[PDB]
């Protein structure tokens, strides 16, 4: 996935 | 090979964006409030430097405008990213995958393929429940490489 933080 | 520091209070690395006008220590990740008050941090906790995405959160803060990210969308698409680690400089790009909405609004521009990438996350709004940054945009920088 892109991702979150 | 560089290694992400076991120790959380501990600095893994330094992250520059000249055009954005941004110097930021690197700490280790998860991306939680507590990492991102101590500086920028890798977004998963076990993130790897021989990773292929490599991804970074930091905080925006209006009161601070130069604060972390908080400054980022001044980085267009072929400006420089410096990532640097104990034992090397490494350059990056950032390409026309910059600013966008984590999901529909841009997606995996090169997480499988044209190489090593970093992914910068501005982050914002922690929810504690569901451990997520609800107000999440996204860069990402391909190696010159």
């Amino acid at each position: 996935l892109p991702e979150t933080g | 090979k560089p290694q992400i520091p076991k120790d959380k209070s501990k600095v893994a690395g330094y992250i520059e964006i000249p055009d954005a006008d941004i110097k930021e220590p690197v700490y280790p990740g998860p991306a939680t409030p507590e990492q991102l008050n101590r500086g920028v941090s890798f977004a998963e906790e076990n993130e790897s430097l021989d990773d292929q995405n490599i991804s970074i959160a930091g905080h925006t803060f209006i009161d601070r405008p130069n604060y972390q990210f908080t400054n980022l969308k001044a980085a267009k698409k072929g400006s420089m990213v410096y990532f640097k680690v104990g034992n090397e400089t490494r350059k990056y790009k950032m390409t026309s995958i910059r600013d966008v909405k984590p999901t529909d609004v841009g997606v995996l521009d090169e997480q499988k393929g044209k190489d090593k990438q970093l992914t910068l996350i501005t982050a914002d709004d922690y929810n504690e429940k569901t451990g997520v940054w609800e107000k999440r945009k996204i860069f990402v920088a391909t190696e010159v490489k």
